[PDB]
């Protein structure tokens, strides 16, 4: 019926109105201090005043570092932008890593804008172009004006096109008996389809049929749009949308990333400031999440030191699972969590703790409940002592072969013999390493 | 086609209770690995879960890629199976993360249901009106069957279809509305007056009768990666074949995911998960493993099967040794299938199956000698010797491989250990690691 | 991109189930009355009917009095008319709907007496076939509480 | 209450808008950024 | 304009100095560091005089001791209209530009040309527009009654003004500005007429205004190179601009300077974390600092006797000695308890946080124990913990709860060294299992 993949039993942090977390609610078990710290961070993000705050989730493997960030993302909701990222995404073969980090920084700041649209829409009744006096003069186009007749409900208008508008009229291949939609902001034309006032079944081009639009031909409407600053940056970097030559040829060329200069970002910032000053736009700071932050090298860390001190940058969350690991790109320095101390001095570190046996048992119970399976209590205890023996992830991932082997014997419950069979078929890292050490030819 | 290495494996050879037969579908031996592969096959066929990593580990010449090919054969059609090697990730146009994202997204199919109209009728009248420069084209088509008569209006693409493989007013054609296909079934009118050129020596066919227009529900499968490449830019369908899809942005993938969820909600399209198979996964950098560790946790993720023939060895991109050449983070979230070496009876049955696949008849004593050499040397050497022995047998004009042909093939073509012995006995003849060689025989 | 017609149908589950049952109701070739409570409910249905290009007419409170004569006359003469959009108390007071049997109560839960008058309009003498009264509803909503109140009023006015 | 409307890209432009026998419309889109 | 939420150096509005370049104890958001602030004031007077060029100043000291704060104060006290290019050390390792070309662009972005010009404009309020049109659109006639709050006039309009008024449709009641030479008409808005909204202009209709343009040398270098347009100033693909057009711009700028048509303004190029540059960058800087069209370069670093990148030896501050010969060095010092308390009080007033006195003493004690930035980061988390229990003033236990929840560097190192068996070491060995 539904699909589950390593998550989606987690819905949020699951706190009270005072920020005190429960023992088990919202898909989480334990981790009370980390969930309270993440709730404080979520409240700080919702305060919408701070710029460039950074926390780091420090812990071991399989302890719930990605789950806390996903719970933060679901606690904020789809209204606030959230940009997930891996540490290996910053190395591109098209542009430098500093520009990619700047791009992902600007991709986490949103904006909500109420925008006015001037529209001419209706059914085309007549389309008559008139010719120029000399068409082969070299300078000046073939035609001079085109007369179009638009008919809508309770209205009929006649328009005289600029030829520049007529090029975008003709490129979507409109004709007599066609419903169109002209947006006066950019000159873009949408061909809705044939009007249903005429015949229907006599066509051979799988078209759709639309009635006449309600209201007058000329309209002004209010569309509420959501956007990021990075969208404006890539719109002004590669200009498409106009009716001139350059914006027309920009749609056909291959798109490529470029180093967007700071001057364009300052101009976009000034225009956005003018927009919010008028009472039109509203600014939404967001979250940038970077998992496996130890893959970053020293140059990206040194640029992060500069980028966190700007007055635009959002809240950035990091994660790592290294104790005393040398920083990549350096040769001798050893720093905690693979993160250099000059950036460590600007972070807030949140510890994540391992679990006990009963916590592993109830996590396995919730995972078996979510994946729609029925597990016997003795099999649950065997899975719990297996999870304490080897790993939590190994006990979690062996539930579905247990379900398949229980289904193949025409049964719904999972029993001890099924768990023993799944133990015999699939191995873990420790038994595989013990096979590797006492091996003949690098088995 | 041609006889390949794994052309004899059609399926996995399993029962209805997932109990593997000792010899079925071209696979012998390896009972527990085939049982686990059948469990993985059932987990893929259910399609309920996503992002499970399976590792197949063992010594060389054991049956890892043979097991993967058996899984791919038992998978059936309309389920994608993206099989790549480890060295294909490194490119000069795409990053490692982008190439791995494309490899992940090539393994999820979207099954889309569409409605179409089929028209089969005798062509009566074709009127085509074109401009002077040939740009604007429109027209009318009067088509008939034995019972009705319909006049249709034509578009640009339909007239382009009619102009190619020209129809000449009296033929019988077929029309698909959703696909836009033109298929000339034949000719029924049998006109006497014919121009010297053209000439529809199309096979005679009766005029179709009954309803002119018929409705049909059709279905077709596309991949997620094709949707992103098509929606990436203006000419994405050319980039699907030229491979010029350089670093598709994330907003495209988010909008495609939202539209796929919308199509699932409206009942138009369904999602079929597939298998991504990485052969020789140990040839990957640590950044690729770090990306895989987060890409396996998403909803739109396939079942990832990796194959390794390595023991404890140095991980690429770092300076420490790891089990199977893989870091412990990726080894934590994976379940491992272990393959084991063969006996003489299994090797004899494998050589019998490979001799039956290459259509080479073998004697009993030649089979015993091949079994003995495949016990001493590797299995692949004695497998490769069969075609050479067959060619030697055809040179002496007898279509049955005897013992002396295998002896001559053993003498003519060398092993690894024998070649190592000959190199180590005559080290001065070859160029060593320091570049010193003795060419002169004085 | 325009507002999609199928996205307008599929985003409402009541309209979704209505579109499912209309497929078999038109495949059998039947006569259908559909009731509504508001103007805006019948200001949205004919857009869905233009997708199906069904023969449909609408009677409401703002209709002129003479049109209610010839619309009923065309109902009792023409058999090719399919969909009858009706207000609550307009077509449910003494109107002859004798050749119709399938009534679709979209939200007829405001008071049981108006609904009683409503199904007295079609279930009348002269009907030649069986009458199936459909009642579609969203479960676990305020319609549950109002259906509780309506059932209570039904039992009260039926016993007394 | 809220009817779905035209899903269009946001127009980052300044043009000639009306502050409300034929009507002449002329392409007049410009960029708000000025050099 | 210039939207900004709160920055780490947003409380600094300039160097707090008197007329004798003496530093106040607390002025313009900067406290402490008297000698460094005086030296930066002397550097500011060097920049404002503008008679010398190509002087390199190195700011070196311990981390979190007023270096970027000093650079931000210098940039704020410079004011507007003077170029200031603040880059990082890792920003020049590009994929489409070489390191020397990126350094040349960053050098030439900091020298400006000041050009004054005059233009005439018609800014007014439209009373009435009358348009007479023909059947075929051959000849158009136009009357325009337009006014200010001071005058009133009527204009006969030619055909191209009719076309320019039909496009970008001007109605009665609007306020517009017309340029006669170029034909650019801009709608400023609508006037105060209830029957956006702006004020009707005053004075003469035909005004003559002088505008001042400051154009960087890099902009003229991009424009004069004919292979790319001005859009490379925004898209960024300038792509290895040749030296011949740089020579032509360098000659023409001096030609304009001699004729008095333009003026030279120098700026400041700030390189934050200068130790991350390569040796080939330092060798380029050693010769690029001796040009006439060279700005003042301020470099900030915190390394002490580290390895120079691109070599195998160790050098002071990560910089080779030939570069350090060409520089004068400003040295910063660590802070006391009182200055840390004053900095934390300033940051408390900046983020609109109300603090008790004992909470401020606890923050000062944990600031002189661990770090300045750690106490500067706890002060906004403690406000949210205060707002969770519905009170405005942050008390002592509110700081203690945030101290308990959020760790620092030393405690994290202590806990990692205590439980290192649960983490991944350098060799990649970890233990995930709990038992055995
Ligand atoms: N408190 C918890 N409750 C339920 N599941 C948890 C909890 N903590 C961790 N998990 C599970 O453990 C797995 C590993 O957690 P994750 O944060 O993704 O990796 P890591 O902890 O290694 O960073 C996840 O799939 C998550 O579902
Ligand atoms: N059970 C089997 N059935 C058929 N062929 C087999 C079997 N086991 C091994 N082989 C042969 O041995 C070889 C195994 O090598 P390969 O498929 O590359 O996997 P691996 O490298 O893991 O051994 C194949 O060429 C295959 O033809
Ligand atoms: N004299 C000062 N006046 C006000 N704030 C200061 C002063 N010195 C340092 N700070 C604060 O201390 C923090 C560290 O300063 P900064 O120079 O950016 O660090 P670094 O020395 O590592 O570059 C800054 O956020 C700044 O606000």
């Amino acid at each position: 019926v539904t699909r589950t993949a390593a998550h989606t039993h987690i819905k949020g942090l699951g706190l009270d109105e005072s920020g005190v977390a429960k023992r088990v609610e919202g898909g989480f078990v334990g981790q009370i201090e980390a969930r309270e710290a993440c709730g404080v961070i979520v409240d700080l993000i919702k305060a919408k005043k701070m710029s460039g705050r950074a926390i780091l989730l420090a812990g071991g493997p399989s302890t719930g570092k990605t789950a806390l960030a996903l719970a933060i993302s679901q606690e904020l909701g789809p209204k606030v932008p959230f940009c997930p990222l891996v540490g290996s995404e910053l190395y591109s073969v098209e542009v430098k890593k500093t520009e990619t980090l700047m791009e992902n920084f600007r991709r986490a700041i949103g904006l909500r804008i109420k925008e006015t649209k001037e529209v001419y829409e209706g059914e085309v009744t007549e389309l008559t172009p008139e010719d120029a006096e000399n068409p082969l003069g070299g300078y000046g186009k073939t035609i001079s004006h085109v007369i179009v007749g638009l008919k809508s409900a309770k209205g009929t208008k006649t328009l005289r096109l600029d030829p520049t508008i007529y090029e975008s009229i003709q490129r979507e291949k409109v004709s007599i008996g066609d419903v169109i939609y002209i947006e006066a902001n950019t000159g873009a034309v949408k061909r809705v389809g044939r009007s249903d006032a005429y015949a229907t079944e006599f066509d051979l081009e799988t078209e759709e049929y639309v009635p006449l639009p309600k209201g007058e031909v000329h309209k002004k409407k209010e569309i509420v749009q959501d956007v990021t600053l990075h969208d404006l940056d890539v719109a002004n970097a590669r200009p498409q949308g106009g009716q001139d030559v350059i914006s027309m040829m920009g749609q056909l060329l291959k798109p490529k990333k470029t180093e967007i200069t700071e001057k364009l970002r300052q101009e976009v910032n000034k225009v956005v400031a003018k927009y919010i000053d008028q009472g039109v736009a509203e600014l939404i700071p967001g979250v940038l999440f970077i998992d496996e932050v130890n893959m970053l090298d020293i140059e990206i860390f040194t640029y992060l030191n500069k980028a966190l001190e700007s007055n635009i940058a959002p809240v950035v969350v990091l994660a790592s699972n290294r104790g005393m690991t040398t920083v990549r790109g350096t040769e001798d320095v050893i720093s905690p969590h693979g993160v250099p101390p000059d950036l460590i001095d600007r972070l807030l570190i949140v510890r994540t703790l391992p679990y006990d046996k009963d916590e592993i048992r109830t996590i396995i119970e919730r995972r078996a409940t979510v994946e729609r399976l029925q597990v016997e209590s003795s099999a649950l205890d065997l899975l719990a002592t297996m999870g304490t023996e080897t790993s939590l992830r190994y006990a979690l991932q062996l539930l579905a072969p247990c379900g398949i082997l229980a289904q193949t014997s025409n049964r719904k419950e999972i029993v001890v013999n099924d768990v023993n069979e799944a133990k015999l078929l699939f191995l873990d890292a420790k038994r595989s390493t013990k096979i590797l050490e006492t091996s003949a030819n690098y088995l | 086609s041609l006889i390949a290495a794994h052309s004899h494996i059609t399926g996995l050879g399993l029962d209805e209770n997932l109990q593997p037969r000792p010899t079925s579908e071209g696979m012998v031996g390896q009972l527990q690995a085939r049982r686990a592969a059948g469990v993985i096959l059932k987990m893929v066929q259910n399609g309920t879960i996503a992002g499970r990593a399976v590792l197949v580990a063992g010594p060389p010449s054991t049956g890892k890629t043979a097991l993967a090919m058996g899984v791919s054969q038992s998978l059936g059609k309309d389920v994608p199976f993206t099989a790549i090697a480890g060295s294909e990730i490194f490119s000069l146009e795409l990053s490692k993360t982008e190439a791995l994202t494309q490899a992940f997204r090539k393994s999820i199919g979207i099954k889309i249901k569409e409605e179409t109209e089929l028209i089969e009728g005798e062509v009566v009248e074709i009127q085509i009106d074109r401009s002077i420069t040939g740009g604007h084209k429109q027209g009318k088509l009067t088509i008939k069957t034995t019972d009705m008569e319909t006049i249709y209006e034509l578009g640009n693409k339909m007239i382009d279809g009619l102009t190619k493989e020209k129809v000449l007013a009296g033929d019988v054609i077929s029309i698909d509305k959703a696909s836009g296909k033109i298929t000339k079934l034949g000719r029924s009118f049998a006109r006497s007056r014919d121009y010297d050129a053209m000439g529809a020596d199309t096979r005679f066919v009766q005029c179709p009768e009954g309803e002119l227009q018929k409705r049909k529900t059709v279905v077709h499968t596309v991949s997620l990666h094709e949707i992103d490449v098509i929606n990436s830019r203006t000419q994405g369908f050319l980039a699907l074949f030229t491979g010029d899809t350089g670093e598709i942005r994330s907003e495209v993938r988010d909008q495609i995911n939202t539209k796929v969820a919308e199509w699932k909600e409206e009942g138009k399209a369904e999602i079929v998960p597939g298998v991504l198979f990485i052969d020789e996964v140990h040839m990957l950098d640590i950044e690729c493993f770090s990306f895989i560790n987060r890409a396996l946790e998403d909803e739109f993720a396939p079942i990832v099967m990796m194959a390794t023939n390595r023991g404890v060895s140095k991980t690429r991109g770092t300076n420490y040794k790891s089990p199977h050449g893989l870091p412990l983070d990726l080894l934590d979230r994976s379940i491992i299938i272990t393959t084991k070496s063969y006996n003489e009876q299994e090797i004899k049955t494998i050589l019998s199956i490979r001799a039956q696949e290459e259509e080479v008849e073998l004697s009993s004593d030649a089979l015993d000698l091949l079994t003995k050499t495949g016990v001493e040397t590797s299995l692949r050497y004695s497998s490769n010797l069969i075609s050479v022995a067959q060619q030697i047998a055809m040179k002496r004009k007898n279509n049955t491989v005897e013992v002396e042909d295998v002896k001559r093939a053993y003498l003519l073509f060398l092993d690894s250990a024998r070649s190592v012995k000959y190199v180590q006995e005559n080290e001065s003849q070859y160029i060593d690691d320091q570049g010193n060689v003795q060419i002169s025989i004085a | 991109s325009m507002p999609s017609m199928d996205r307008f149908i599929t985003e409402s589950a009541k309209l979704r189930k209505l579109d499912e049952l209309l497929v078999k109701l038109k495949s059998e070739g039947h006569r259908v009355l559909i009731y509504f409570q508001m103007t805006k409910m019948m200001d949205l249905m004919e857009e869905y009917l233009t997708y199906r290009q069904y023969n449909h007419i609408r009677l409401d409170g703002s209709s002129k009095l003479e049109d209610r004569r010839d619309l009923v006359h065309d109902w009792q003469t023409n058999p090719e008319i399919f969909v009858f959009l009706l207000s609550t108390r307009a077509g449910g007071l003494g109107i002859n709907l004798t050749a119709a049997d399938t009534v679709i109560f979209y939200d007829s839960d405001w008071n049981p007496t108006i609904d009683s008058q409503a199904m007295d309009r079609a279930h009348r003498l002269g009907q030649t076939r069986q009458v199936t009264v459909y009642r579609l509803l969203v479960r676990g909503t305020i319609e549950e509480r109002m259906r509780d109140r309506a059932k209570q009023k039904e039992q009260v006015q039926q016993v007394v | 209450f809220e009817r779905a409307d035209v899903d269009s890209p946001f127009s980052f432009t300044t043009f000639g808008k009306t502050t409300s026998k034929f009507t002449d419309l002329i392409y007049s889109s410009r960029n708000p950024i000025k050099y």
